[PDB]
């Protein structure tokens, strides 16, 4: 089961060579609805078999797998499954492939914009998971710390000032990596990070 | 519209001739692929069609590198009166090509490089087989036997050996002959640095 | 000269060991300014060469100092040089160094967000030149991909919608390794970049 969560990310890809291509009609039997379907299809069973899982492996299987079906499916296209996602979608913050981690960032920063009482049920668990992810690792590559200090912004304007003023120092304190790491995209983006997290807990 | 090299009394000419140009658009018409060699009945610049050309011609060429604004209104100038209908013959188009080539090739100044790229693609696009004939085989030939060769345009200065891939990649997007040929051209060029050559980087790039 | 250029950056730097640092008082003959006042020693004297230079190799070396210096200082503290920088800001758009990328992307930014007659009259020029930045290529990195999508958005906003109508397929058509890249930030951000450029052109 665990080789096949790693490999269920095959399911839903583009191909590149084989779509309903400008020009040529006779390509295949092209469904564009493919993802989404398979979303509808795999989504739910996934989530309920996590939340009746207790271990390492079968737990770590089931994130896998719903992420890497949800990082090819848009996240905003999948609105009705983001609710039950929203368990699995914090879990999915802390792993190694960067790939996973820019979906899951995308999809909270879909579900912050949408749903605010999970965000703000759940703010004081995610702030330091996020804190996480934007500190330097071999697993937080410079896009990764970028994508999280956006995702920084997203919940601390979605969440009310309640909340973002208690958690305004440690953004400020555990970000001093990423306003000067190699890239300075990361660097101008964790400079602004830096500066609307102080004027918006000082305001 | 006296002959002058001076930066000011040109710049002013060719600024000038920018709004003659237009109005013997505006009174008699534009280029078609049909009307390509087709003049107008009469006019007065025909008479003064020798000195426009010749004021271009060393406005673009037989100047100094240093000109950005010259060279940029020359190359423009040049495609504007090329845009008339069959007023300028083959000839004239084929010393146009040349000089956008020659002045592309020499300077790396990205305003006239870029400018010529602009100029050399309205040839392409009214022309197909007189920029395929001078410029587009003139690059081709650039390009030596072996790979990571310094591709030496003149006595000074060169070009590298991807700058012919990269203009290759600029033009011959929507030119049936200049695609075709470019194609079976770039196609020889790696089966040939393949076999008398042994280079990966360039075959990579050619296919 | 060459040498010296490409070596320039060192006067401009951030130090990490002798700054007036929280604490220690004796840590050096610490000055702030150094940054700012090196720009306005320097800048000048580099355009004017520039626009007094013929050759691949002077004229490289002017643009290299020229944007190792600016790379360092702040662009949005440097503003009356901006002008002057603006035929060296869109030279500096072609070269290996991502960070000089990085660099003369922000600094284009912050122009357009000052100077609007420079990006009116410079438009037709520049935006071919951010195309080629946001192709795919041996010194086009997803960071800097990604830069350029900000920059294509920054100029399309600024830009009055005349010049950008004419300017909206060109960025809609070579933009399909961005959002299929390795990375998916790149992917999201050139989705969001192409949708934009498409809302824009229709309306």
């Amino acid at each position: 089961g665990s080789l096949v969560s790693k490999l269920f990310e095959v399911f839903v890809m583009d191909i590149s060579s084989l779509k309903k291509f400008k020009g040529i009609s006779w390509n295949n039997n092209v469904k564009i609805l493919y993802k989404q379907k398979f979303f509808g299809d795999i989504f739910q069973t996934l989530v309920s078999n996590y939340k009746n899982t207790v271990d390492m492996t079968i737990k770590c299987n089931y994130l896998t797998a719903l992420s890497l079906v949800l990082k090819h499916t848009p996240s905003q296209s999948v609105g009705p499954f983001i609710n039950d996602l929203f368990p699995l979608l914090l879990q999915a913050l802390d792993m190694p492939d960067p790939e996973v981690r820019v979906s899951a960032l995308e999809t909270l920063k879909d579900t912050t914009d949408k749903h605010h009482t999970l965000i703000t049920e759940h703010v004081s668990t995610i702030v330091p998971l996020l804190l996480s992810l934007s500190l330097p690792h071999k697993y937080n590559s410079v896009s990764v710390r970028l994508i999280a200090l956006q995702l920084l912004e997203m919940i601390t304007t979605v969440v009310p000032l309640n909340y973002c003023l208690s958690y305004q120092d440690d953004v400020l304190s555990a970000l001093i990596p990423v306003l000067s790491d190699k890239k300075r995209i990361i660097r101008k983006q964790c400079v602004d990070t830096r500066q609307v997290y102080y004027e918006l807990g000082q305001i | 519209l006296i002959n002058t090299s001076e930066v000011a009394k040109l710049k002013l000419l060719i600024m000038n001739f920018s709004f003659f140009v237009d109005s013997y658009i505006d009174l008699f018409g534009r280029t078609s692929k049909e009307s390509l060699g087709t003049p107008v009945p009469n006019n007065k610049m025909a008479e003064y069609k020798d000195e426009i050309i010749m004021i271009l011609s060393m406005a673009l060429t037989r100047s100094s590198k240093a000109e950005v604004t010259i060279r940029t209104l020359s190359v423009i100038q040049f495609t504007k009166m090329i845009k008339m209908k069959g007023f300028l013959t083959p000839e004239e188009v084929s010393l146009i090509i040349q000089y956008f080539t020659e002045e592309i090739l020499t300077d790396n100044n990205k305003n006239i490089y870029y400018a010529c790229l602009e100029g050399l693609k309205t040839i392409s696009e009214i022309y197909e087989d007189l920029v395929f004939e001078i410029s587009l085989k003139k690059l081709l030939d650039l390009l030596p036997d072996c790979f990571e060769e310094k591709i030496r345009v003149n006595d000074e200065e060169n070009i590298h050996i991807e700058t012919i891939l990269k203009i290759i990649l600029d033009f011959t997007t929507s030119r049936h002959i200049l695609v075709k040929e470019s194609i079976t051209f770039l196609a020889t060029k790696l089966n040939r640095v393949a076999k008398i050559s042994k280079s990966r980087e360039y075959c990579f790039l050619l296919i």
